[PDB]
Protein backbone atom coordinates (compact mmCIF):
# COMPACT_ATOMS: atom_id res chain seq x y z
CA UNK A 1 0.00 0.00 0.00
CA UNK A 2 1.09 3.34 0.72
CA UNK A 3 -1.46 4.22 -2.42
CA UNK A 4 -3.22 7.51 -2.12
CA UNK A 5 -6.68 8.09 -0.68
CA UNK A 6 -7.09 11.29 -2.03
CA UNK A 7 -10.63 11.36 -4.11
CA UNK A 8 -11.50 14.20 -6.78
CA UNK A 9 -14.96 14.92 -7.34
CA UNK A 10 -16.68 12.97 -9.54
CA UNK A 11 -14.83 9.58 -7.82
CA UNK A 12 -16.43 10.68 -4.94
CA UNK A 13 -19.05 13.18 -2.85
CA UNK A 14 -20.97 9.99 -3.62
CA UNK A 15 -23.64 9.35 -5.62
CA UNK A 16 -27.51 9.80 -6.20
CA UNK A 17 -29.86 10.21 -9.05
CA UNK A 18 -31.46 12.68 -7.10
CA UNK A 19 -28.56 14.38 -5.34
CA UNK A 20 -27.13 15.01 -8.72
CA UNK A 21 -30.30 16.36 -10.27
CA UNK A 22 -30.74 18.62 -6.80
CA UNK A 23 -27.16 19.92 -6.26
CA UNK A 24 -27.28 20.07 -9.80
CA UNK A 25 -28.35 23.27 -7.95
CA UNK A 26 -26.71 25.71 -9.93
CA UNK A 27 -27.28 28.99 -11.20
CA UNK A 28 -29.44 28.48 -14.05
CA UNK A 29 -27.62 28.02 -17.82
CA UNK A 30 -30.22 30.52 -19.62
CA UNK A 31 -32.22 33.37 -18.72
CA UNK A 32 -35.04 35.19 -20.74
CA UNK A 33 -34.76 39.17 -19.95
CA UNK A 34 -38.22 40.80 -19.33
CA UNK A 35 -39.88 43.82 -18.69
CA UNK B 1 -49.11 41.87 -36.95
CA UNK B 2 -45.64 40.03 -37.59
CA UNK B 3 -46.09 39.99 -41.24
CA UNK B 4 -46.20 44.11 -41.27
CA UNK B 5 -43.14 43.89 -37.86
CA UNK B 6 -41.28 41.75 -40.91
CA UNK B 7 -41.73 44.36 -43.60
CA UNK B 8 -40.91 47.39 -41.15
CA UNK B 9 -37.69 45.70 -40.28
CA UNK B 10 -36.48 45.74 -43.80
CA UNK B 11 -37.07 49.09 -44.36
CA UNK B 12 -34.21 51.74 -45.63
CA UNK B 13 -35.46 53.71 -42.81
CA UNK B 14 -33.81 54.10 -39.59
CA UNK B 15 -36.25 55.30 -37.25
CA UNK B 16 -38.91 52.41 -38.77
CA UNK B 17 -36.02 49.76 -38.43
CA UNK B 18 -35.99 50.93 -34.83
CA UNK B 19 -39.65 50.62 -34.30
CA UNK B 20 -39.90 47.77 -35.71
CA UNK B 21 -36.86 46.33 -33.57
CA UNK B 22 -38.62 47.62 -30.04
CA UNK B 23 -41.61 45.79 -31.46
CA UNK B 24 -39.40 42.33 -31.53
CA UNK B 25 -38.33 43.02 -28.64
CA UNK B 26 -41.32 43.57 -26.81
CA UNK B 27 -42.92 40.56 -27.90
CA UNK B 28 -39.41 37.89 -26.87
CA UNK B 29 -39.85 39.69 -23.43
CA UNK B 30 -43.49 39.12 -22.89
CA UNK B 31 -44.47 37.66 -19.34
CA UNK B 32 -46.14 34.45 -20.37
CA UNK B 33 -44.70 32.44 -23.91
CA UNK B 34 -42.13 34.21 -26.42
CA UNK B 35 -42.95 33.32 -29.71
CA UNK B 36 -39.70 32.27 -30.44
CA UNK B 37 -39.83 29.94 -33.14
CA UNK B 38 -42.92 32.09 -35.12
CA UNK B 39 -39.92 35.12 -34.99
CA UNK B 40 -37.22 32.51 -36.25
CA UNK B 41 -40.10 31.44 -38.90
CA UNK B 42 -40.23 35.40 -40.69
CA UNK B 43 -36.30 35.03 -41.01
CA UNK B 44 -35.09 38.28 -39.43
CA UNK B 45 -32.69 36.56 -37.02
CA UNK B 46 -30.06 37.63 -40.26
CA UNK B 47 -31.58 41.28 -39.95
CA UNK B 48 -31.31 41.71 -36.39
CA UNK B 49 -27.91 40.37 -35.99
CA UNK B 50 -27.00 43.57 -38.98
CA UNK B 51 -28.38 46.18 -36.63
CA UNK B 52 -25.81 44.84 -33.83
CA UNK B 53 -23.09 46.00 -36.61
CA UNK B 54 -20.20 49.09 -35.60
CA UNK B 55 -22.13 51.65 -37.50
CA UNK B 56 -25.29 50.99 -36.28
CA UNK B 57 -26.50 53.58 -33.84
CA UNK B 58 -26.52 52.35 -29.99
CA UNK B 59 -30.42 52.00 -29.38
CA UNK B 60 -30.82 49.77 -32.25
CA UNK B 61 -27.65 47.45 -31.63
CA UNK B 62 -29.70 47.69 -27.53
CA UNK B 63 -32.78 46.90 -29.13
CA UNK B 64 -31.62 44.05 -31.21
CA UNK B 65 -29.55 42.50 -29.05
CA UNK B 66 -31.80 42.27 -26.40
CA UNK B 67 -34.00 40.48 -28.67
CA UNK B 68 -31.03 38.19 -30.13
CA UNK B 69 -30.90 37.46 -26.52
CA UNK B 70 -34.12 36.07 -25.55
CA UNK B 71 -34.31 34.22 -28.89
CA UNK B 72 -30.80 32.79 -27.69
CA UNK B 73 -32.66 32.05 -23.99
CA UNK B 74 -34.50 29.05 -25.49
CA UNK B 75 -33.79 25.79 -26.71
CA UNK B 76 -30.87 24.56 -28.20
CA UNK B 77 -32.44 24.49 -31.79
CA UNK B 78 -33.26 27.94 -31.59
CA UNK B 79 -29.97 29.16 -30.20
CA UNK B 80 -28.54 27.77 -32.71
CA UNK B 81 -30.44 30.09 -35.22
CA UNK B 82 -28.65 32.99 -33.32
CA UNK B 83 -24.90 31.20 -33.21
CA UNK B 84 -25.53 30.11 -37.12
CA UNK B 85 -26.38 33.86 -37.96
CA UNK B 86 -22.77 34.71 -36.48
CA UNK B 87 -24.44 36.77 -33.69
CA UNK B 88 -21.47 36.25 -31.37
CA UNK B 89 -18.68 37.85 -32.82
CA UNK B 90 -21.09 40.63 -33.01
CA UNK B 91 -21.88 40.39 -29.25
CA UNK B 92 -17.46 40.33 -28.35
CA UNK B 93 -17.36 43.33 -30.57
CA UNK B 94 -19.96 45.69 -28.31
CA UNK B 95 -18.62 44.27 -24.99
CA UNK B 96 -16.12 47.02 -26.21
CA UNK B 97 -17.75 49.90 -28.20
CA UNK B 98 -20.96 49.57 -26.51
CA UNK B 99 -22.37 51.92 -23.30
CA UNK B 100 -22.65 49.91 -20.17
CA UNK B 101 -26.69 49.61 -21.11
CA UNK B 102 -24.99 47.69 -24.32
CA UNK B 103 -21.97 45.93 -22.82
CA UNK B 104 -24.81 44.58 -20.18
CA UNK B 105 -26.95 43.13 -22.75
CA UNK B 106 -24.16 41.81 -24.75
CA UNK B 107 -22.83 39.97 -22.33
CA UNK B 108 -26.52 38.38 -21.22
CA UNK B 109 -26.54 36.97 -24.96
CA UNK B 110 -23.56 35.52 -24.79
CA UNK B 111 -24.01 33.97 -21.66
CA UNK B 112 -26.92 32.51 -23.03
CA UNK B 113 -24.83 31.06 -25.81
CA UNK B 114 -22.36 29.86 -23.32
CA UNK B 115 -24.87 28.39 -21.35
CA UNK B 116 -26.10 26.14 -24.11
CA UNK B 117 -23.42 23.50 -24.83
CA UNK B 118 -19.86 22.92 -24.06
CA UNK B 119 -19.39 23.09 -28.14
CA UNK B 120 -20.88 26.65 -27.87
CA UNK B 121 -19.28 27.77 -24.61
CA UNK B 122 -15.62 26.83 -26.08
CA UNK B 123 -17.20 28.85 -29.49
CA UNK B 124 -17.43 31.73 -27.34
CA UNK B 125 -14.10 31.73 -26.06
CA UNK B 126 -11.84 30.73 -29.22
CA UNK B 127 -13.77 33.91 -30.89
CA UNK B 128 -11.59 35.78 -27.50
CA UNK B 129 -14.30 36.72 -25.67
CA UNK B 130 -12.13 36.41 -22.63
CA UNK B 131 -10.50 40.19 -22.88
CA UNK B 132 -13.32 42.24 -23.58
CA UNK B 133 -15.32 40.24 -20.70
CA UNK B 134 -12.87 40.92 -18.20
CA UNK B 135 -12.45 44.40 -19.22
CA UNK B 136 -16.21 43.92 -17.83
CA UNK B 137 -15.30 44.27 -14.49
CA UNK B 138 -13.47 48.02 -13.90
CA UNK B 139 -16.97 49.20 -14.29
CA UNK B 140 -19.07 49.73 -11.02
CA UNK B 141 -22.34 49.42 -12.23
CA UNK B 142 -23.58 46.32 -9.89
CA UNK B 143 -26.18 44.89 -12.53
CA UNK B 144 -23.10 44.99 -15.42
CA UNK B 145 -20.96 43.01 -13.01
CA UNK B 146 -23.43 40.79 -11.83
CA UNK B 147 -24.78 39.72 -15.45
CA UNK B 148 -20.76 39.55 -16.65
CA UNK B 149 -20.14 37.32 -13.56
CA UNK B 150 -22.68 34.96 -14.54
CA UNK B 151 -21.84 34.47 -18.02
CA UNK B 152 -18.12 34.13 -16.59
CA UNK B 153 -19.67 31.35 -14.62
CA UNK B 154 -21.27 29.60 -17.25
CA UNK B 155 -17.76 29.60 -19.42
CA UNK B 156 -15.74 27.82 -16.41
CA UNK B 157 -19.11 25.55 -16.28
CA UNK B 158 -18.66 21.87 -18.05
CA UNK B 159 -16.35 18.86 -17.60
CA UNK B 160 -17.23 16.89 -20.50
CA UNK B 161 -15.05 17.85 -21.57
CA UNK B 162 -13.32 20.94 -19.57
CA UNK B 163 -13.15 24.17 -21.25
CA UNK B 164 -9.56 25.65 -22.00
CA UNK B 165 -7.94 26.32 -19.41
CA UNK B 166 -5.23 28.46 -20.98
CA UNK B 167 -8.70 30.76 -21.28
CA UNK B 168 -10.51 30.45 -18.33
CA UNK B 169 -7.76 30.45 -15.79
CA UNK B 170 -7.33 34.28 -16.88
CA UNK B 171 -10.43 35.17 -14.95
CA UNK B 172 -9.06 33.57 -11.67
CA UNK B 173 -7.57 37.42 -10.62
CA UNK B 174 -11.03 38.79 -11.18
CA UNK B 175 -13.00 35.95 -9.39
CA UNK B 176 -10.60 36.68 -6.39
CA UNK B 177 -12.08 40.14 -5.68
CA UNK B 178 -15.11 39.38 -7.10
CA UNK B 179 -15.94 36.82 -3.57
CA UNK B 180 -15.36 39.75 -1.91
CA UNK B 181 -18.58 41.31 -3.30
CA UNK B 182 -21.07 42.48 -1.28
CA UNK B 183 -23.73 41.69 -3.95
CA UNK B 184 -25.34 37.97 -2.45
CA UNK B 185 -25.97 37.14 -6.38
CA UNK B 186 -22.37 38.83 -7.84
CA UNK B 187 -21.14 36.37 -4.34
CA UNK B 188 -22.75 33.05 -5.03
CA UNK B 189 -22.07 33.29 -9.35
CA UNK B 190 -18.47 33.99 -8.17
CA UNK B 191 -17.67 30.77 -5.96
CA UNK B 192 -19.63 28.72 -8.58
CA UNK B 193 -17.25 29.62 -11.34
CA UNK B 194 -13.89 28.95 -8.26
CA UNK B 195 -15.77 25.58 -7.79
CA UNK B 196 -15.49 24.83 -11.03
CA UNK B 197 -12.23 25.99 -11.87
CA UNK B 198 -10.69 24.46 -8.74
CA UNK B 199 -11.89 21.00 -10.06
CA UNK B 200 -8.58 19.31 -11.98
CA UNK B 201 -5.21 18.44 -11.85
CA UNK B 202 -2.14 19.85 -9.47
CA UNK B 203 -1.79 23.26 -11.65
CA UNK B 204 -5.31 23.97 -11.49
CA UNK B 205 -5.31 24.20 -7.85
CA UNK B 206 -2.19 25.89 -7.52
CA UNK B 207 -4.00 28.56 -9.77
CA UNK B 208 -6.50 28.61 -7.42
CA UNK B 209 -4.44 29.18 -4.15
CA UNK B 210 -1.85 31.74 -5.74
CA UNK B 211 -4.14 34.32 -6.21
CA UNK B 212 -4.95 33.92 -2.21
CA UNK B 213 -8.83 32.41 -2.96
CA UNK B 214 -8.67 30.01 -0.08
CA UNK B 215 -8.57 32.20 2.74
CA UNK B 216 -11.80 34.50 1.70
CA UNK B 217 -13.37 30.76 0.80
CA UNK B 218 -13.00 30.01 3.60
CA UNK B 219 -14.38 32.83 5.50
CA UNK B 220 -17.63 32.69 3.14
CA UNK B 221 -18.44 29.03 4.62
CA UNK B 222 -19.85 31.08 7.39
CA UNK B 223 -21.81 33.10 5.51
CA UNK B 224 -25.75 32.80 6.24
CA UNK B 225 -27.44 31.68 3.25
CA UNK B 226 -26.30 27.79 2.27
CA UNK B 227 -26.34 30.05 -1.39
CA UNK B 228 -23.11 30.89 -0.83
CA UNK B 229 -22.06 28.01 1.55
CA UNK B 230 -22.85 25.16 -0.69
CA UNK B 231 -20.18 27.02 -3.71
CA UNK B 232 -17.59 27.76 -1.35
CA UNK B 233 -17.53 24.77 0.20
CA UNK B 234 -17.38 22.76 -2.82
CA UNK B 235 -14.59 24.81 -3.90
CA UNK B 236 -12.50 24.28 -0.29
CA UNK B 237 -13.51 20.70 -1.27
CA UNK B 238 -11.78 20.81 -4.28
CA UNK B 239 -8.71 21.87 -3.30
CA UNK B 240 -7.86 19.29 -0.16
CA UNK B 241 -8.25 16.98 -3.42
CA UNK B 242 -4.55 18.13 -3.91
CA UNK B 243 -1.03 17.09 -2.53
CA UNK B 244 -0.62 17.67 1.43
CA UNK B 245 0.98 21.45 0.87
CA UNK B 246 -1.76 22.26 -1.10
CA UNK B 247 -4.18 20.86 1.77
CA UNK B 248 -2.24 22.82 4.34
CA UNK B 249 -3.09 26.22 2.60
CA UNK B 250 -6.71 25.26 3.35
CA UNK B 251 -5.88 24.38 7.10
CA UNK B 252 -3.80 27.03 7.62
CA UNK B 253 -6.59 29.63 6.36
CA UNK B 254 -8.57 27.89 9.77
CA UNK B 255 -11.21 25.61 7.14
CA UNK B 256 -11.05 23.03 10.15
CA UNK B 257 -13.19 25.07 13.22
CA UNK B 258 -15.69 25.94 9.74
CA UNK B 259 -16.19 22.70 8.87
CA UNK B 260 -16.85 21.50 12.46
CA UNK B 261 -20.08 24.11 11.77
CA UNK B 262 -21.01 22.59 8.79
CA UNK B 263 -21.54 19.12 9.91
CA UNK B 264 -24.86 20.52 11.69
CA UNK B 265 -25.88 21.43 8.17
CA UNK B 266 -29.62 21.05 7.47
CA UNK B 267 -28.09 20.97 4.27
CA UNK B 268 -27.49 17.61 3.62
CA UNK B 269 -24.99 18.10 0.56
CA UNK B 270 -23.50 20.62 2.98
CA UNK B 271 -22.89 17.83 5.35
CA UNK B 272 -21.60 15.37 2.98
CA UNK B 273 -19.53 17.63 1.37
CA UNK B 274 -18.05 18.27 4.75
CA UNK B 275 -17.59 14.96 5.22
CA UNK B 276 -16.16 14.25 2.00
CA UNK B 277 -13.64 17.81 2.80
CA UNK B 278 -12.91 16.13 5.78
CA UNK B 279 -11.47 13.19 4.38
CA UNK B 280 -9.44 14.44 2.11
CA UNK B 281 -7.63 15.96 4.75
CA UNK B 282 -7.77 12.94 6.31
CA UNK B 283 -6.03 12.19 4.00
CA UNK B 284 -3.36 13.94 4.13
CA UNK B 285 -0.28 13.67 6.47
CA UNK B 286 -0.50 12.40 10.15
CA UNK B 287 0.19 15.78 11.47
CA UNK B 288 -3.18 16.46 8.87
CA UNK B 289 -4.79 13.68 10.43
CA UNK B 290 -3.73 14.78 13.61
CA UNK B 291 -5.02 18.20 13.35
CA UNK B 292 -8.56 16.94 12.34
CA UNK B 293 -8.55 15.37 15.87
CA UNK B 294 -7.36 18.37 17.39
CA UNK B 295 -10.46 20.47 16.12
CA UNK B 296 -12.27 17.82 17.68
CA UNK B 297 -14.07 16.79 14.84
CA UNK B 298 -13.89 12.91 15.11
CA UNK B 299 -17.23 12.46 17.70
CA UNK B 300 -19.57 14.41 15.13
CA UNK B 301 -18.28 12.37 12.40
CA UNK B 302 -18.41 8.93 14.43
CA UNK B 303 -22.16 10.16 15.18
CA UNK B 304 -22.99 10.97 11.25
CA UNK B 305 -20.96 7.10 10.44
CA UNK B 306 -23.77 5.53 12.90
CA UNK B 307 -27.08 7.54 11.78
CA UNK B 308 -26.39 9.66 8.75
CA UNK B 309 -27.89 8.97 5.50
CA UNK B 310 -26.39 6.34 3.50
CA UNK B 311 -24.58 8.89 1.41
CA UNK B 312 -22.85 11.00 4.48
CA UNK B 313 -22.72 8.35 6.05
CA UNK B 314 -20.17 6.67 3.27
CA UNK B 315 -17.96 10.01 3.46
CA UNK B 316 -17.82 10.00 7.34
CA UNK B 317 -16.86 6.01 6.74
CA UNK B 318 -13.74 7.42 4.75
CA UNK B 319 -13.08 10.50 7.31
CA UNK B 320 -12.39 7.91 9.71
CA UNK B 321 -10.83 4.83 7.74
CA UNK B 322 -8.60 7.29 5.93
CA UNK B 323 -7.56 9.00 9.63
CA UNK B 324 -7.10 5.49 10.89
CA UNK B 325 -3.90 5.25 8.35
CA UNK B 326 -1.99 7.20 10.52
CA UNK B 327 -2.06 5.27 12.73
CA UNK B 328 0.87 3.16 11.94
CA UNK B 329 3.15 6.14 12.53
CA UNK B 330 1.26 6.91 16.06
CA UNK B 331 -0.93 4.88 18.03
CA UNK B 332 -2.62 7.45 19.51
CA UNK B 333 -4.39 8.13 16.77
CA UNK B 334 -6.20 4.34 17.02
CA UNK B 335 -6.55 4.42 20.57
CA UNK B 336 -8.43 7.86 19.89
CA UNK B 337 -10.72 6.72 17.46
CA UNK B 338 -11.68 3.37 19.42
CA UNK B 339 -12.20 5.64 22.67
CA UNK B 340 -14.86 7.74 20.32
CA UNK B 341 -16.72 4.47 19.31
CA UNK B 342 -16.03 3.99 16.02
CA UNK B 343 -15.59 0.43 16.10
CA UNK B 344 -19.04 -0.46 15.99
CA UNK B 345 -20.15 1.94 13.22
CA UNK B 346 -17.61 0.63 11.11
CA UNK B 347 -19.02 -2.72 11.75
CA UNK B 348 -22.37 -2.37 11.18
CA UNK B 349 -21.48 -0.60 8.04
CA UNK B 350 -19.95 -3.72 6.43
CA UNK B 351 -23.71 -5.32 5.65
CA UNK B 352 -25.33 -2.62 4.31
CA UNK B 353 -22.31 -1.27 2.00
CA UNK B 354 -21.79 -1.51 -1.28
CA UNK B 355 -17.82 -2.92 -2.12
CA UNK B 356 -16.01 0.10 -2.23
CA UNK B 357 -17.00 0.95 1.13
CA UNK B 358 -16.93 -2.49 2.41
CA UNK B 359 -13.10 -2.66 1.20
CA UNK B 360 -12.39 0.79 3.03
CA UNK B 361 -14.17 -0.52 6.59
CA UNK B 362 -12.01 -3.18 6.09
CA UNK B 363 -8.76 -1.13 5.74
CA UNK B 364 -10.30 0.30 8.86
CA UNK B 365 -10.79 -2.35 10.58
CA UNK B 366 -7.34 -3.89 9.92
CA UNK B 367 -5.81 -0.64 10.82
CA UNK B 368 -7.29 -0.59 14.17
CA UNK B 369 -6.29 -4.48 14.54
CA UNK B 370 -2.99 -3.70 13.29
CA UNK B 371 -2.07 -1.58 16.22
CA UNK B 372 -3.89 -3.53 18.97
CA UNK B 373 -1.54 -6.54 18.36
CA UNK B 374 1.40 -4.09 18.78
CA UNK B 375 -0.40 -2.67 21.52
CA UNK B 376 0.74 -6.41 22.84
CA UNK B 377 3.90 -7.11 22.65
CA UNK B 378 4.87 -3.11 23.33
CA UNK B 379 3.58 -4.15 26.90
CA UNK B 380 3.55 -7.66 27.34
CA UNK B 381 0.20 -9.03 27.05
CA UNK B 382 -2.20 -11.90 26.38
CA UNK B 383 -4.97 -10.17 23.89
CA UNK B 384 -5.19 -7.92 21.84
CA UNK B 385 -8.34 -5.44 22.99
CA UNK B 386 -9.42 -3.95 20.09
CA UNK B 387 -10.14 -7.48 19.01
CA UNK B 388 -12.06 -7.90 21.69
CA UNK B 389 -13.97 -4.22 20.60
CA UNK B 390 -14.75 -5.98 17.63
CA UNK B 391 -15.85 -9.13 18.42
CA UNK B 392 -18.15 -7.55 20.99
CA UNK B 393 -19.28 -5.11 18.79
CA UNK B 394 -20.30 -8.04 16.37
CA UNK B 395 -17.74 -7.03 13.70
CA UNK B 396 -16.34 -10.48 13.82
CA UNK B 397 -19.09 -12.18 12.24
CA UNK B 398 -19.88 -9.60 9.72
CA UNK B 399 -16.00 -9.66 8.58
CA UNK B 400 -16.06 -13.39 8.60
CA UNK B 401 -18.95 -12.90 6.11
CA UNK B 402 -17.37 -10.87 4.06
CA UNK B 403 -15.42 -13.56 2.85
CA UNK B 404 -18.83 -14.86 0.60
CA UNK B 405 -17.77 -11.60 -1.26
CA UNK B 406 -17.58 -11.72 -5.02
CA UNK B 407 -15.19 -9.46 -5.16
CA UNK B 408 -11.18 -11.12 -4.94
CA UNK B 409 -9.70 -8.02 -3.06
CA UNK B 410 -12.82 -8.21 -0.57
CA UNK B 411 -12.51 -11.68 0.18
CA UNK B 412 -8.43 -11.53 0.57
CA UNK B 413 -8.99 -8.81 3.53
CA UNK B 414 -11.40 -10.08 5.04
CA UNK B 415 -9.79 -13.43 5.34
CA UNK B 416 -6.49 -12.66 6.24
CA UNK B 417 -8.07 -10.19 9.11
CA UNK B 418 -9.88 -13.80 10.15
CA UNK B 419 -7.29 -15.39 10.08
CA UNK B 420 -4.44 -13.05 11.94
CA UNK B 421 -6.56 -11.78 14.89
CA UNK B 422 -9.42 -14.26 14.90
Amino acid sequence: LGSTNKRKREQISTDNEAKMQIQEEKSPKKKRKKR
Amino acid sequence: ELPQMTQQLNSDDMQEQLSATVKFRQILSREHRPPIDVVIQAGVVPRLVEFMRENQPEMLQLEAAWALTNIASGTSAQTKVVVDADAVPLFIQLLYTGSVEVKEQAIWALGNVAGDSTDYRDYVLQCNAMEPILGLFNSNKPSLIRTATWTLSNLCRGKKPQPDWSVVSQALPTLAKLIYSMDTETLVDACWAISYLSDGPQEAIQAVIDVRIPKRLVELLSHESTLVQTPALRAVGNIVTGNDLQTQVVINAGVLPALRLLLSSPKENIKKEACWTISNITAGNTEQIQAVIDANLIPPLVKLLEVAEYKTKKEACWAISNASSGGLQRPDIIRYLVSQGCIKPLCDLLEIADNRIIEVTLDALENILKMGEADKEARGLNINENADFIEKAGGMEKIFNCQQNENDKIYEKAYKIIETYF
